[PDB]
């Protein structure tokens, strides 16, 4: 991930920024201790 | 019978030297190409950071 | 780049001018940076402070053995620096 901590309300939504080298994003992140998986279909950058 | 000194003597100071037009990179995959553009004789070195 | 002006025959250690102040450069910190006269440009006629960064007239200065305008250069370190003064001689 880009960030390390985040400030939660008590409902809501947060957005983080991540960097990857797989051509796929399945990973668990940790939200406060909780754990989650993320599934996702990366695409090659177009930068050389 | 005696020593005489040796005068002007090399001391360090500051002088500029020039800088060369900086290249265009057109950049493709898994290499660059240098656009190098030098009215007089410039040194080049590259080497791989591994 | 700099411009300074002395009088014919002028006495010795007589002020010239402040390069440390027109330079803005800080007055605490000239030993610091080694504030240095260049080998280049060296000037028999003239001798600046290294402490204070003053020029001073160092010997006696005469148009016959000058003839015009007298040529110096500073250098300082971090960062490397290199500045120019040049005098003028009235008659």
């Amino acid at each position: 991930l880009k960030e390390a901590t985040t400030h939660v309300t008590a409902v809501g939504s947060i957005t983080l920024h991540f960097s990857t080298s797989s051509p796929q994003a399945n990973f668990i992140v940790s939200l406060c201790g909780k754990k989650s998986t993320c599934n996702a279909e990366c695409k090659p950058p177009a930068d050389h | 019978q005696g020593k005489l000194h040796i005068p002007f003597r090399l001391t360090p100071t500051v002088c500029p030297v020039p800088l060369a037009h900086t290249p265009t990179v057109m950049k493709w995959f898994k290499g660059i190409t240098l656009h190098l553009t030098a009215t007089r004789p410039t040194l080049l070195t590259t080497r791989k950071l591994g | 780049q700099l411009h300074y002006t002395v009088q014919e025959e002028q006495e010795h250690g007589t002020f010239v001018g402040n390069i440390a102040e027109d330079l803005g450069l800080d007055i605490t910190k000239l030993s610091a940076r080694r504030f240095q006269t260049a080998p280049n440009s060296r000037s028999p006629y003239l001798e600046l402070n290294l402490e204070t960064g003053v020029l001073y007239v160092n010997e006696k200065i005469d148009r016959e053995q000058i003839c015009c305008l007298l040529h110096l250069e500073v250098f300082l370190e971090n960062p490397l620096e290199l500045f120019r003064v040049e005098i003028e001689v009235l008659d």
